[PDB]
RNA sequence: GAUAACGAACGAGACUCUGGCAUGCUAACUAGUUACGCGACCCCCGAGCGGUCGGCGUCCCCCAACUUCUUAGAGGGACAAGUGGCGUUCAGCCACCCGAGAUUGAGCAAUAACAGGUCUGUGAUGCCCUUAGAUGUCCGGGGCUGCACGCGCGCUACACUGACUGGCUCAGCGUGUGCCUACCCUACGCCGGCAGGCGCGGGUAACCCGUUGAACCCCAUUCGUGAUGGGGAUCGGGGAUUGCAAUUAUUCCCCAUGAACGAGGAAUUCCCAGUAAGUGCGGGUCAUAAGCUUGCGUUGAUUAAGUCCCUGCCCUUUGUACAC
């Protein structure tokens, strides 16, 4: 009856639209998707196969939400807590290669565009399978 | 041309402006609606001014709130303080007081905070210690 | 059986008592049995209206 | 008929309210449309110091602080016009930064 | 040399150096093994520390006894 | 260095990792019975290690043999199969 | 699934360094003296084997193969910056030191820089800090004086 | 456009001027009753205006 | 901690002693009354005058009193 | 019609102890929907006497620093707690919860009377107020240390913590630590 | 109030700054809302004046109003004023109503002193010493950090009320390109796994960084009571940045190594409400640059409304062989 990104758990909808992104098996993985850590405060690499997918879901979730969003925007949305281990701990950026990537694969599926002034935004097609995604899990939310 | 009240709530640095515009309740918050705003474990705060009055009180009425400053709990609070003010002045301004009187009273009943704001803030940083009351360790020998 | 407890509300503070202040004088009357007061040193706050459990309910307090 | 703001700062608020007053009553004599002096947000330079010149005693700090405060007058005046109601506004506290277009 | 920071060259090797460590010009051949070193890191500043009896105020019961 | 302590040292546990046919059995019939299960109570009354008592509490689920109560990442709750 | 495999080792021994078999296979291997959780996590995605089980449930011919990947990192695309032993001063060889091999590689790394007569060897001779840290309060493992 | 500089350094920069320039003229007008100094900027010039007794001086 | 200092105390009872007919039990209106037949710094000072003002005059119109 | 976490009443608990009626809140204008209000209840004394008990014992978690200013945790904590409890009990998890405060809170305690050190304790009673104070601390101290370097989560410990407190068995640390503490001041009477 | 005192003066209070309130006032394209138009997308028509939009415009200039939110400025507001009780009426105290608030937090701060610290802040300075093989000054190198040890402020821990992996989502204070003076805050795009590099712009700043996507926390994951996936000390290897110069390792990043420590004896510190504590973030220092400090928000209690017992303080009486 009319669903946008903003009005689904955002926790299920990263994970529903990683999977789509992974059964429309267009998008460029690196090659060095196994064996990078994705920030500097990080200890470990993830738990996870294919996280390129579920990072690449979120950006262009972040993008939909706030458009202009360019690679230093991205690692500071994916920056975090570095435990510098017996001195305190402060904050960390992410990774900008693993950013500047994910941006750049999702220009290849057509969903993100360079911003004017700078930055990427979502094409209307990016734009028009998340809301496609968002009813899809609303409707498994009611159902 | 459309009976609408722009009402704020606040807590802490937290500022959270409710839009109560004539409507067929529609509530939601930065664009989302009330039960998406994290976290879910204070939900039944945002839910408390709907659960004490009930639906047919906001039933006539679309509210949208926009909330800016603060942190996780002190913005579900001032959430929660503007929407139980704007149904307060919607039905002051548009509807009688008589009625506008028993959302207010049922409301401060269950909680004051609902519609009187809390004036507590932090206090300062006084040299000499770490906040504003503890000192550092002071050392005899 | 022997010395069951007793139930005694606090009908009015004497003041304060005890080293440091920690204890307060109240003088307590038998909710069973009224017209029957005692004097009691209680620690933690009360104030009047209040109801004791006196688990040997024989002692009259003195200054302590 | 040029848009001229002009950027009024002092340290002194009875000062300055008594120039941003002054100019835009000027004006509206003159029959020049104004816009309301727009109160920038006030800008208060801190300096805390160790107090004591060398080091003994109780650690007690000097809370200096420098308060400075912003006005922009935005108005449509021929460039003519803004010198003279300029020249008549005096002040020793307050700095006068008159922009054109 | 003062050149304390000079690092060595292979080009260097198989020459006797006296690096000034702050009083002497401590003599070192310049073994081939140095390369990618620093001249003054074979130089010691600082004659290495035999610790002697410790002595009153070293502790507190020596401290505060008058 | 000097202790100004002591370590109540306790007899270890030593967890199974996998299950075996002393337990495997024990678990099908005892844990669905229980009012209360959880992964720490399993790992408890039958001495096995909390990953492996999670991830047999969740075939039993499957199986239907037990009803969760609530989830989260912290504390996962199942109870047993009600009857009305 | 969830029952134990009949062939389950309870033990395992590769390059003569114990691994136990009850721990998760990730972080086993981490017993191997120069394998950390990062190598660890690195070279079993490189031996593309699901890491949600134990290494007792791990078979012989993985097993051999898992080695094999630790030995010869340079040869299944794990880059040079992984390496703990990059660019030696010997031979430029680029490698990960393993068991009694990371051992030999200190030991001889020490040797030289006392060979040398190099401050940090000499540092190292003695029981002393060797990285700058200031030694005059902190690293006390002696025994109290006291003045007589 | 040819050169300027922030308020906050602006007006710290002026109150070290007359700082300066209240110290040198109290180490110059120690021996006349100087009692202050007072700068009076305008658009051709400035008015540095010094309060003193005995003036002829 | 309300003890009003001898400022308060002085000026107030003056003010009943000066203009008693045009002052009465009201705080609202005596505050009014003080900022023009009184020269008060302060607006917290003037509120405080005129606090022990409103107390007095109940007093001095129940009985006699210092003033 | 307000349920604790919307599925926990509070009309049909019954306060058995005259003594801690007027000091324990969990009943009309007293029930609320979360253990989180953001009171002043620490603004004026005996304020919080009119604060849930549910709440205190969530206020009460936060202990030993790590734990500090984290109410959702303990709200959590707390929401896992009484859904263990029903499971065990059958009955409200807030009946166990005022049973456990009840037999918690020592009824005689032992102030110390010393002119010159070498104090000689003397008995005296407890205020209602403090019995409950005490009650909620002796409660979540017993499940704090019970969960400490052990694989059962805080929840449950907590659950079996006011599951014994509320049956008065000798297991809970809180009936332990009243009964010395009685047992002391019958030495000391 | 009493009164051999009377009339005063400082200090206290008042005062200044700050915080909480104002749908009243004054204005705002370097602040924003609302309405509208344009556009993008969503579902069924259940089309609808629907839902989202930090997409765009309605500035000036032809194309909207307003000022709630925001800024900051003039006023207002709280005074023990109202009611009840107590107090010898009195000064006042307690409780309650109304109310945003019925004690916000600081600054300033008397007399008389201390052989308290500072001559290593000064072109503040007496005296004294020195002055050309200098205690002046410069340049090179070294030291300040040297390590059987004792102590002080701390930082990080001892884990499952956790760590880790991912996902989601909220601050406030404040700084920013230079007399000398080299030295700024950085968006965006590309390269690199990272640290970083390169190019291209904005900002002397409510204009750009920046809607400062902070952290704990929140939700899911893995773990599983094992000095362990706790902890991160020590140490080997390598890469980059600042600098004229990095060794005694500046700093930073990577791989590896993986110490004590399982809640700390006698003792002892700080603290009562947005406080403690956790948690991150600006300023100062800074070519490089925080385990310190100084400030800021964020989550957020337990206990107490007492006392003089301990350590001290103030007033009166009292004793004194004390007056450094
Ligand atoms: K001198
Ligand atoms: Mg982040
Ligand atoms: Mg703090
Ligand atoms: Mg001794
Ligand atoms: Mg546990
Ligand atoms: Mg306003
Ligand atoms: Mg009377
Ligand atoms: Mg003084
Ligand atoms: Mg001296
Ligand atoms: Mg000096
Ligand atoms: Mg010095
Ligand atoms: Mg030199
Ligand atoms: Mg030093
Ligand atoms: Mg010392
Ligand atoms: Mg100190
Ligand atoms: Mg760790
Ligand atoms: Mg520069
Ligand atoms: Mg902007
Ligand atoms: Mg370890
Ligand atoms: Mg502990
Ligand atoms: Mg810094
Ligand atoms: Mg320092
Ligand atoms: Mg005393
Ligand atoms: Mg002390
Ligand atoms: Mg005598």
């Amino acid at each position: 009856p009319g669903v946008t990104v903003k009005d689904v758990n955002q926790q299920e909808f990263v994970r529903a639209l990683a999977a789509f992104l992974k059964k429309s098996g267009k998008l460029k993985v690196p090659e060095w998707v196994d064996t990078v850590k994705l920030a500097k405060h990080k200890e470990l690499a993830p738990y996870d196969e294919n996280w390129f997918y579920t990072r690449a879901a979120s950006t262009a979730r972040h993008l939909y939400l706030r458009g202009g969003a360019g690679v230093g925007s991205m690692t500071k949305i994916y920056g975090g807590r570095q435990r510098n281990g017996v001195m305190p701990s402060h904050f960390s950026r992410g990774s900008k290669s693993v950013a500047r990537r994910v941006l750049q694969a999702l220009e290849g599926l057509k969903m993100v565009e360079k911003d004017q002034d700078g930055g990427r935004k979502l094409t209307p097609q990016g734009q028009r399978d998340l809301d496609r995604i968002a009813g899809q899990v609303a409707a498994a939310n009611k159902k | 041309p459309l009976q609408s009240v722009q009402v704020f709530g606040r807590k802490k640095t937290a500022t959270a402006v409710a839009h109560c515009k004539r409507g067929n309740g529609l509530i939601k918050v930065n664009g989302r609606p009330l039960e998406m705003i994290e976290p879910r474990t204070l939900q039944y705060k945002l839910l408390e001014p709907v659960l004490l009055l009930g639906k047919e009180r906001f039933a006539g009425v679309d509210i949208r709130v926009r909330v800016k400053g603060g942190g996780h709990v002190a913005q579900i609070y001032a959430i929660r303080q503007s929407i139980s003010k704007a149904l307060v002045a919607y039905y002051q301004k548009y509807v009688d007081e008589a009625s506008k009187k028993e959302i207010k009273d049922i409301l401060i009943q269950y909680d004051r905070t609902l519609l009187v704001a809390d004036p507590r803030r932090c206090e300062s940083k006084k040299f000499g210690g770490p906040g504003a009351r503890a000192r550092y360790q002071k050392s005899y020998r | 059986r022997v010395q069951p407890i007793k139930l005694a509300r606090v009908t009015k503070v004497l003041g304060r008592t005890g080293s440091q202040g920690q204890c307060t004088q109240v003088r307590v009357e038998f909710m069973d049995d009224t017209s029957r007061s005692i004097i009691r040193n209680v620690k933690g706050p009360v104030r009047e209206g209040d109801v004791l459990t006196l688990l040997e309910s024989e002692r009259e307090a003195r200054r302590l | 008929i040029h848009r001229i703001r002009i950027t009024l700062t002092s340290r002194n608020v009875k000062s300055l309210e008594k120039v941003c007053a002054d100019l835009i009553r000027g004006a509206k004599e003159k029959n020049l449309k104004v816009k309301g002096p727009v109160r920038m947000p006030t800008k208060t330079l801190r300096i805390t110091t160790r107090k004591t010149p060398c080091g003994e005693g109780s650690k007690t700090w000097d809370r200096f602080q420098m308060r400075i405060h912003k006005r922009l007058i935005d108005l449509h005046s021929p460039s003519e016009i803004v010198k003279q109601i300029t020249s008549i506004s005096i002040e020793p506290g307050v700095e006068v930064e008159v922009t054109i277009a | 040399t003062h050149l304390r920071d000079m690092i060595i060259l292979p080009e260097m090797v198989g020459s006797m150096v006296g690096v000034y460590n702050g009083k002497t010009f401590n003599q070192v051949e310049i073994k081939p093994e140095m390369i990618g070193h620093y001249l003054g890191e074979f130089s010691i500043t600082y004659k290495p520390v035999k610790h002697g009896r410790p002595g009153i105020g070293a502790t507190h019961s020596s401290r505060f006894i008058p | 260095k000097k202790k100004w302590s002591k370590g109540k040292v306790r007899d270890k546990l030593n967890n199974l990792v996998l299950f075996d046919k002393a337990t495997y059995d024990k678990l099908c019939k005892e844990v669905p019975n229980y009012k209360l299960i959880t992964p720490a109570v399993v790992s408890e009354r039958l001495k096995i290690r909390g990953s492996l008592a999670r991830a047999a509490l969740q075939e039993l689920l499957s199986k239907g043999l037990i009803k969760l109560v609530s989830k989260h990442r912290a504390q996962v709750i199942y109870t047993r199969n009600t009857k009305g | 699934s969830l029952v134990i495999p009949e062939k389950f080792q309870h033990i395992l021994r590769v390059l003569n360094t114990n691994i136990d078999g009850r721990r998760k296979i990730a972080f086993a291997i981490t017993a191997i003296k120069g394998v950390g959780r990062r190598y660890a996590h690195v070279v079993l995605r490189k031996a593309d084997i699901d890491l949600t089980k134990r290494a007792g449930e791990l078979t012989e011919d993985e097993v051999e193969r898992v080695i094999t990947i630790m030995q010869n990192p340079r040869q299944y695309k794990i880059p040079d910056w992984f390496l703990n032993r990059q660019k030696d001063v010997k031979d430029g060889k680029y490698s990960q030191v393993l068991a009694n091999g990371l051992d030999n590689k200190l030991r001889e790394d020490l040797e030289r820089l006392k060979k040398i007569r190099a401050h940090r060897g000499l540092r190292h001779f003695w029981g002393l800090r060797v990285r700058g840290q200031h030694t005059k309060t902190t690293g006390r493992r002696g025994r109290t004086v006291g003045v007589s | 456009m040819a050169v300027q500089i922030s308020k906050k350094r602006k007006f710290v920069a002026d109150g070290i001027f007359k700082a300066e320039l209240n110290e040198f003229l109290t180490r110059e007008l120690a021996e006349d009753g100087y009692s202050g100094v007072e700068v009076r900027v305008t658009p051709t010039r400035t008015e540095i205006i010094i309060l003193a007794t005995r003036t002829q001086n | 901690g309300r003890v009003r200092t001898k400022t308060v105390k002085k000026a107030a009872r003056v003010i009943i002693e000066k203009y008693y007919t045009r002052l009465g039990n009201d705080f609202h209106t005596n505050k009014r009354v003080c900022e023009e037949i009184a020269i008060i710094p302060s607006k917290k000072l003037r509120n405080k005058i005129a606090g022990y003002v409103t107390h007095l005059m109940k007093r001095i119109q129940r009985g006699p009193v210092r003033g | 019609d307000i349920k604790l976490f919307g599925k926990w009443s509070t009309d049909d608990v019954q306060i058995n102890d005259i003594s801690l009626q007027d000091y324990i809140a969990v009943k009309e204008k007293y029930a609320k929907y979360l253990p989180h209000s953001a009171g002043r209840y620490a603004a004026k004394r005996f304020r919080k006497a009119q604060c849930p008990i549910v709440e205190r014992l969530t206020n009460s978690m936060m202990m030993h620093g790590r734990n500090n200013g984290k109410k959702l945790m303990t709200v959590r904590i707390v929401k896992h707690a009484f859904e263990i409890i029903h499971l065990l009990t059958g009955e409200n998890p807030l009946q166990v919860l005022v049973n456990a405060i009840i037999n918690s809170g020592p009824r005689e305690d032992s102030t110390r009377i010393g002119r010159a050190g070498t104090v000689r304790r003397q008995a005296v009673d407890v205020s209602p107020l403090r019995r409950v104070n005490q009650a909620i601390w002796l409660l979540c101290t017993g499940a704090r240390e019970a969960a400490f370097r052990n694989i059962k989560t805080i929840a449950e410990c907590l659950a079996d913590e006011l599951i014994n407190a509320a049956k008065g068995s000798s297991n809970s640390y809180a009936i332990k630590k009243k009964d010395e503490l009685e047992r002391v001041a019958k030495s000391n009477r």
